[PDB]
């Protein structure tokens, strides 16, 4: 066994998933001056799914280091130390959609929604998005510089081709990039 | 009597805080990606004598509830104190910033930014008029590599704190500066 990964979707809670016998997860976090708190076994083995551990808002704090260990009947199978702020990785944007901005080419405007769990409205989170699109038959994607907003025009799309768009988000200056949204297929109007 | 919109000011404070956090975060990633393998990182973390930051003597909130429960003045004060705590110690990463693939990284640029935001937050407090209010900044009590990675590690954390706390006061103080 080995840690598959630990992540915090909205900087308020996190969970860890892993790939002998029954594997247990122990954790401790530096509370106060020193790591004085004894190891406590995973508080929730169901919530974040099979082979995971979910730490609700009650066990989640930021800027404080944590250490987790996967244990088996043979001893420690894996260890990992981090502070929640390093593991932020937001969920995908939702409600993706487009609309003509305004005949071989066409300009469109794509818009989505921020992941519902991200407190953007109150300041606890600031995301930036990265949009990608391509013709449905090609294999590479055209990236687009990151944006602070939830609408973005895509210019000069050829009307005679169908496109795909997926947007992904990340907490500014923190963490890595999260999952991509479900793709948005775009078939433009063609004037014969 | 009405009041002048705080947006321009918040806007400028917030650009600096993100510039500072951005430098802290990249600078740190770089160094860590060259001299610190996860093994040392863990032993660094499990040993407070090396990982516990000087700035940590300033009582700051640690989760969302805690933070959004503090007034704007306290959050501004906490941020002021963290910024002051770094004015002197940034003179220490001179070399790290030196050999870094800069992109703006230098003890001087970073220091001028601190001086800049420091004043900007003092202005914001006068516009928005306890231990925290009686407490002064944290003095830095001080191998080379473990001293630097520690300075960097603490620089990133505090900069995340400042950008966060200021963002919160901002969403509260400025008409939909976070919404729609």
């Amino acid at each position: 066994p080995k840690f598959t990964k630990c992540r915090s979707p909205e900087r308020e809670t996190f969970s860890c998933h892993w790939t002998l016998g029954p594997i247990q997860l122990f954790y401790t976090r530096r509370n106060t001056q020193e790591w004085t708190q004894e190891w406590k076994e995973c508080p929730d083995y169901v919530s974040a799914g099979e082979n995971s551990c979910y730490f609700n808002s009650s066990f989640t704090s930021i800027w404080i280091p944590y250490c987790i260990k996967l244990t088996s009947n043979g001893g420690t199978v894996d260890e990992k130390c981090f502070s929640v702020d390093e593991i932020v990785q937001p969920d995908p944007p939702i409600a993706l959609n487009w609309t003509l901005l305004n005949g071989i080419h066409a300009d469109i405007q794509v818009r989505w929604e921020a992941p519902r769990n991200a407190d953007i409205q109150k300041g606890w989170m600031v995301l930036e998005y990265e949009l990608q699109y391509k013709e449905v038959n090609e294999t590479k994607w055209k990236m687009m510089d990151p944006i602070l907003t939830t609408s973005v025009p895509v210019y000069s799309l050829k009307v005679d081709k169908e496109y795909e768009v997926r947007v992904r988000s990340k907490q500014r200056n923190s963490g890595n990039y999260g999952e991509f949204s479900e793709v948005l297929y775009v078939t433009l109007p063609q004037m014969s | 009597f009405p009041t002048i919109p705080l947006s321009r000011l918040f806007d400028n404070a917030m650009l600096r805080a993100h510039r500072l956090h951005q430098l802290a975060f990249d600078t740190y990633q770089e160094f860590e990606e060259a001299y610190i393998p996860k093994e040392q990182k863990y032993s660094f973390l499990q040993n407070p004598q090396t990982s516990l930051c000087f700035s940590e003597s300033i009582p700051t909130p640690s989760n969302r509830e805690e933070t959004q429960q503090k007034s704007n003045l306290e959050l501004l004060r906490i941020s002021l104190l963290l910024i002051q705590s770094w004015l002197e110690p940034v003179q220490f990463l001179r070399s790290v910033f030196a050999n870094s693939l800069v992109y703006g990284a230098s003890d001087s640029n970073v220091y001028d930014l601190l001086k800049d935001l420091e004043e900007r937050i003092q202005t914001l407090m006068g516009r928005l008029e306890g231990q925290i209010f009686k407490q002064t900044y944290s003095k830095f009590d001080t191998d080379a590599l473990l001293k630097n990675y520690g300075l960097l590690y603490c620089f990133r954390k505090d900069m995340d704190k400042v950008e966060t706390f200021l963002r919160i006061v901002q969403c509260r103080s400025v008409e939909g500066s976070c919404g729609f």
